[PDB]
């Protein structure tokens, strides 16, 4: 039901070892699919559906504005580093901007860029005006509330942004709409008197899952710490949970995973 | 803020049995991030370093990983350094 | 497909 | 940083009698929120909980309500009272529990 | 069921520059409960988990606070403002997350 299309971009004055200034990257459905750089100069794909349905006409289009893009930052760091009269060091700006298809079927878009990693503009699409979050942000909204530049990305966001969502989330129907499930692990550990469980969920797709510690049937709000959703290198996700409990009551908590992938949830012990 | 790091196996580890090794920074700013793989203090080869990526709260984000096969008695860590860090830290991996 | 940016 | 507010932007007062949609856009979304309203005199009720799978949980223990419909909908989590009268007046607040520690969101306002 | 409490019911305000202790006696004794505080302003903000354990959980995760205390005694929660100042006026709640769901109990208000 839920589709998304996300566009990011960084640039940076010290991206880092290994690393190239200028990096934006594309998501559907959460899914990692172009990507440029500054090093490489092409806009390319990332996955098998994306390249399956899309020519070279398109990807030197798509290159083409990202390299657009490229220069825009570039010269946007510059304007941003002395507006704040700084003389050097490290800085970075920041973009997103897409749409979703939500799960009642309306459409949301967006757009939104931060300097040094706080706000430092969004849309209102409604308004078609550009909400200042700085005093340095004052200026740009300017510069962008003149000419139709905010009516042509209202358009973009509420119009070709969703249909090429639309068409992306038709070339990836399989893949996308894949299921992997996880493979559970229980594991234990007693320190100073505590015995700590973990439980670990490894290679799940998609992304959504909720796992949970149970005592004597109960689900432990309070008590379980967990390190987020992280990714694997294939696509895939994992997770792990801890809670701390008293050494005997060991065996009473069972791990409860709530996945896309399984009909009814995976209940797991010590 | 500081970098906040997991060390996982991609598969639930089995002395012999292939996996792959990643270590996940997430949360931090500014971009510039240092992170390498390590079995027994040396860097692991085949080491891999996803594309720089943020999410909703601009806070960036680099995932680390490596082909091996896992061996008891020998340690896998994570050596990660960043500017807001006096010294770099390192995040041993649990076999579990 | 990417949306094209004006200067800052 | 997390604020509830009324789905619509130019909504003022809810009206007896008739829907209200709340929402409240976390600021991590791996997690389920709650769903509380606070009378004036204070006492806090609970109204449901949504997990991260768009997953309602509410008094009792029963996904289903004559009086509240919960979702997740993008990145945001959605309260809708179906038929809002005077003991659904009161400040709608959203709450994440995300690693032992509880954040609350701004309150929102909701009376004739 | 829970109530948040002045340890001493006798004591009708805190005092200013000394500790208060608040009690807490929940409907079950087997959950750790969260220590709330509301503001003037109502606004909500989290002071401390308590677990079963007496093991507590401070904001950013932590475990150690310089201004307070949480642990469970007999058959109670402890919440000790080290030092209480006009910063820390308002009315104390507690909650407890038993089955996805959140139990509040009546409050004590804390003003000088």
């Amino acid at each position: 039901e839920l589709h998304t299309l996300r566009y990011i971009s960084t640039a940076m004055t010290d991206p880092g070892p290994g690393q190239p200034w200028y990096v934006d990257v594309g998501y559907v459905d959460g899914e990692l699919f172009t990507h440029y750089n500054s090093t490489a100069r092409r806009a390319v794909p990332r996955t098998e559906w994306i390249a399956a349905n899309t020519d070279q006409q398109y990807w030197d289009s798509e290159t083409q504005t990202s390299q657009r893009t490229e220069q825009i930052d570039r010269d946007g760091l510059g304007t941003l580093q002395r507006r704040y009269n700084q003389t050097g060091g490290s800085h970075t700006v920041q973009l997103m901007y897409g749409c979703d298809i939500l799960e009642d079927g309306t459409i949301r878009g967006y757009s939104q860029d931060a300097y040094d990693g706080r706000d430092f503009i969004a849309f209102d699409k409604d308004t078609m005006t550009f909400t200042a979050a700085v005093p340095e942000a004052v200026p740009t909204k300017r510069k962008w509330e003149e000419g139709d530049y905010a009516e042509g990305l209202k358009q973009y966001l509420e119009e070709t942004c969703v249909e090429w969502l639309r068409r992306y989330v038709e070339y990836g129907k399989a893949e996308l709409g894949r299921r992997e499930r996880p493979e559970v692990r229980v594991w234990g550990k007693e320190a100073d008197g505590i015995l700590t469980l973990s439980c670990r969920a490894h290679g799940f797709y998609p992304r959504p899952i909720a796992v949970s510690w149970l005592k004597d049937g109960a689900v432990q709000g309070q008590d379980a710490q967990s390190g987020g959703i992280v990714p694997n290198g294939d696509g895939t996700y994992h997770t792990w949970v801890t809670i701390d409990a008293q050494p005997g009551d060991g065996d009473k908590y069972q791990c409860r995973v709530e996945h896309a992938s399984l009909p009814q949830p995976g209940l797991y012990s010590w | 803020l500081t970098p906040k790091v997991q060390v996982y196996s991609r598969f639930p580890a089995s002395a012999g049995t292939k996996n792959v090794l990643n270590c996940f920074a997430a949360g931090f700013h500014p971009p510039k991030i240092s992170i390498t793989l390590m079995k027994d203090g040396v860097p692991m080869e085949g080491a891999q370093y996803s594309d720089m990526s943020f999410n909703d709260d601009w806070t960036f984000q680099r995932l680390v990983h490596a082909d091996f096969t896992p061996s008891s008695g020998s340690t896998y860590a994570c050596k990660v350094e960043h500017e807001t860090l006096k010294e770099p830290q390192v995040y041993k991996w649990d076999p579990e | 497909r990417r949306r094209e940016q004006t200067d800052y | 940083t997390m604020e509830a507010r009324f789905l619509n932007r130019n909504m003022k007062h809810p009206q007896e009698g008739q829907p209200l949609e709340l929402e409240c856009m976390p600021f991590n979304i791996d997690n389920g929120v709650s769903w509380i309203r606070q009378d004036k005199d204070g006492k806090l009720h609970f109204i449901v909980y949504i997990s991260p799978l768009s997953r309602t949980a509410f008094p009792r223990n029963e996904r289903t309500s004559s009086q509240f419909e919960g979702s997740k909908q993008g990145s945001s989590f959605r309260l809708v009272v179906k038929n809002f009268r005077a003991q659904d007046q009161g400040t709608y607040f959203c709450i994440a529990n995300i690693n032992q520690m509880l954040y609350f969101s701004s309150g929102q306002p909701a009376f004739f």
